[PDB]
């Protein structure tokens, strides 16, 4: 009982000291929603490690743990689970060389405070399997396409035909992220979300649930999905131009050109936070360069 | 031995070389 | 014990170690009802393997480690004439028999007594029998309950001994075959599932496909005509199919040969000649020959290609068959 | 950690005296 | 003759223009890292001595 007040106390104090430096990094003053979103998700996937692991590495985690054959929504007892969190652990350790290693406590107990501020705000320590597996096949790394998969595997049926009712579930439960990185107003659960994606009438198969999700532009629910993983890609892109506002000699990440003025080029900073200056207008329309 | 092979091979060298010079 | 308070720090988190009623260490994974063991010197030898993490492919990696626990363990002195002599003379034939800890110590020192008389100097009866429990003990003892199966101690020794790598695959599918010659689903699922608890215990499982059988034996039978049952030359095909779960033994039974490969050849990055072990050599550029030395650091001279071909000798070369591959590459080149 | 011998500067003399002995008697043919 | 003798210019101008080749290069693109692998294979590569006499 006094132990488990004592662990109750750390998992908050770190969530608390996790939520902090989320807001000491300064992704609130970014005006941009879906930049801001996606600066926060990859800041906590960074943070939690998250962004090493693979859909695959979940899978096998998840069939280790017996939870393949299970009912997606079966509410998770609490418990120890030192062995579940082991499993991805160890496969992590055998994998990556001893200099390329992360800590043991922090790596999951912030993930799994993450977790319950996303999916538990009543604080009821019951978690259905549908929310968690969901969670980690969206936020692990690797390439969305094989956890976009695997999602459209697990709402549809064995026909390969979504099924309505999955699919609101699975939207349901990944705009609860936004409401934990206090994105809620910007990218909340709304009831003509699904319908905004998908018609009811056309049926969706696999090849039109990729188009469809990662269409140009893709649906405003989900345009960060798709981003942060851009997010994720161009945090260690070189680029050998000066700016406009800020005059970096050295820009990382993702660039900026307006077509409208001349010799005018702008970092992401200067993008997201909504700093201009010179004749330029901020209505002006800007292109975005990845490399 | 490879060396001593080779120290053989090397006084074949040097005889047909100066087998030449004393052709020229 | 005495040790238990000194040594229960070498390890950290949800690894547990606990003592067996017969006095060895072994650690507890407590929620996945998985435990394995942990002598000193098997200590030793895993945190001399903890420093071995250099290997960037996977089958590579398992045939090394597995090569290094053979030869450390002097199980690799063991031919399989003798094993199948002392498997044969404790009447362990039935494989669903249930083996308790001595049956097991007296067929160990069966063998081990003659692995003695062999290698006097090189093989100690006593800690070689506890080793060898120790390692079929974490292979196939999970759950602590003192009772394994005659088939999972049989495939193990027989992939961990000396003898040809058909001979190894006849053996065990004549032991998962019934008297007829033929194996069902179940037989094959039971030995790849008796397989596949060997990666799992070291950490290598998920690369080849993890701990699910069912798409081995789908490709086995698919292999199979979708016949009801496999006899031994269509799984002697199937094996040299080269399948994900299985690669691990015939790559260790390739390293365990060019161990004593010696190449006249000098590496193309670390300039090493003659080469000594594993050569590869590209099958795109010309005179381009890399040392294992440098292949298992992922250091590439002159950057990889769209398709950058590898053959890898492990033997040393015939000048006929390299007069050939190279005349082969000068009409991929030429192309 | 690198150690390699190979004679190489014997190998050049030797290049060297079947170049001027390939010179020397195809002068003389 | 003077073809011959412009021929095997041709032959002692790689002969001698190679000066065999450098191996600290390739381990200044090498990472540190990977030379620390480089130690490693190197020593159970010459431990595999003592793997007979263990």
């Amino acid at each position: 009982m006094i132990e488990d007040s004592g662990k109750r106390g750390n998992t908050m104090a770190e969530r608390r000291q996790l939520f902090a430096e989320m807001r000491a990094q300064d992704l609130d003053r970014i005006r941009l929603s879906t930049y801001r979103t996606a600066c926060k998700l990859r800041f906590v996937q960074k943070k939690c490690n998250l962004h090493l692991v693979d859909i695959w590495n979940v899978i096998e985690a998840l069939r280790e743990n017996a939870l393949n054959n299970l009912d997606p929504n079966t509410e998770l007892n609490v418990a120890r689970l030192e062995a579940v969190l082991s499993t991805i652990f160890y496969q992590l350790n055998k994998r990556m060389p001893t200099t390329h290693q992360i800590h043991v406590e922090q790596s999951i107990s912030l993930l799994l405070n993450f977790l319950l501020a996303a999916f538990d705000p009543e604080g009821h320590g019951k978690i259905s399997v549908f929310a968690v597996k969901m969670a980690l096949a969206t936020l692990c790394g690797g390439k969305i396409m094989d956890k976009l998969r695997y999602i459209f595997s697990m709402i549809s049926d064995s026909s390969g035909v979504m099924v309505y009712g999955r699919y609101d579930q699975f939207l349901r439960e990944v705009l609860k992220l936004p409401t934990a990185v206090f994105e809620g107003p910007s990218f909340g659960y709304t009831e003509q979300s699904a319908r905004s994606c998908f018609s009811q009438q056309k049926k969706v198969t696999l090849n039109g649930f990729l188009d469809t999700l990662m269409s140009d532009p893709p649906p405003q629910c989900l345009v960060w999905l798709p981003l942060l993983h851009r997010l994720a890609n161009v945090e260690n892109v070189f680029h050998p131009v000066e700016c406009s506002y800020c005059h970096s000699e050295s820009m990382m990440g993702f660039r900026y050109r307006c077509q409208q003025c001349h010799n005018y080029q702008l970092c992401q900073d200067c993008f997201w936070r909504g700093h201009a200056g010179g004749s330029h207008s901020n209505q002006h329309q800007m292109k975005e360069y990845t490399s | 031995l490879r060396g001593r092979k080779g120290n053989l091979a090397i006084c074949v060298i040097v005889l047909l070389f100066l087998l030449a010079v004393i052709n020229l | 014990p005495a040790s238990q308070h000194f040594l229960s720090t070498s390890v950290q988190g949800p690894w547990e170690r606990a003592i067996s009623p017969n006095k060895v260490p072994y650690y507890i994974n407590h929620e996945t009802q998985t435990t394995c063991w942990d002598h000193p010197k098997m200590t030793e030898l895993y945190q001399s393997l903890a420093d071995l993490n250099n290997v960037r492919f996977s089958a590579y990696r398992t045939a090394m480690k597995l090569r290094r626990l053979q030869k450390a363990l002097c199980l690799d002195l063991l031919t399989l004439s003798a094993a199948c002599d002392a498997l044969d003379q404790h009447n362990l034939k039935q494989n669903d028999q249930p083996m308790d800890i001595l049956q097991i110590i007296n067929c160990l020192t069966t063998v081990y007594d003659r692995l003695e008389q062999e290698h006097n100097n090189l093989v100690n009866v006593p800690l070689c029998v506890d080793m060898c429990l120790n390692w079929l003990l974490n292979v196939y003892d999970t759950g602590r309950t003192g009772r394994i199966r005659v088939l999972s101690f049989k495939t193990g020794i027989i992939s961990l001994c000396k003898a040809h790598l058909e001979d190894k695959y006849r053996y065990l599918f004549k032991q998962v075959a019934s008297s007829t010659g033929f194996c069902d689903q179940r037989r094959l699922g039971l030995l790849l599932h008796d397989s596949i608890q060997i990666p799992r215990q070291l950490g290598e499982v998920a690369s080849f496909g993890g701990s699910n059988i069912e798409p081995s034996v789908r490709s086995c039978f698919q292999f199979a005509n979708n016949k009801p049952e496999i006899e031994a030359a269509l799984f002697l095909d199937w094996m040299r199919l080269e399948p994900q779960s299985m690669v691990w033994l015939p790559v260790l039974h390739r390293v365990a040969a060019a161990e004593t490969a010696k190449h006249q050849a000098k590496c193309n990055i670390c300039k090493e000649c003659p080469i000594i072990g594993f050569r590869y050599r590209s099958l795109k550029h010309f005179n381009y020959d890399i040392c294992q030395s440098c292949f298992f650091s992922g250091r590439v001279a002159k950057g990889h290609k769209m398709h950058y071909p590898m053959v890898e000798y492990c033997t040393p070369t015939t000048s006929g068959e390299d007069v050939r591959d190279f005349a082969k590459v000068l009409k991929n080149k030429f192309r | 950690v690198y150690k390699v011998g190979i004679y190489g500067w014997r190998k050049r003399c030797l290049y060297f005296f079947v170049l001027l002995l390939m010179i020397l008697i195809l002068v003389n043919l | 003759p003077l073809l011959v003798a412009l021929l095997l210019a041709l032959l002692l101008a790689y002969i001698m223009c190679c000066r065999r080749e450098g191996r600290l290069k390739r381990d200044l693109a090498t990472s540190d890292i990977q030379m620390v692998h480089h130690c490693t294979i190197h020593e159970n590569t010459e431990e595999l001595r003592q793997m007979a006499a263990s």
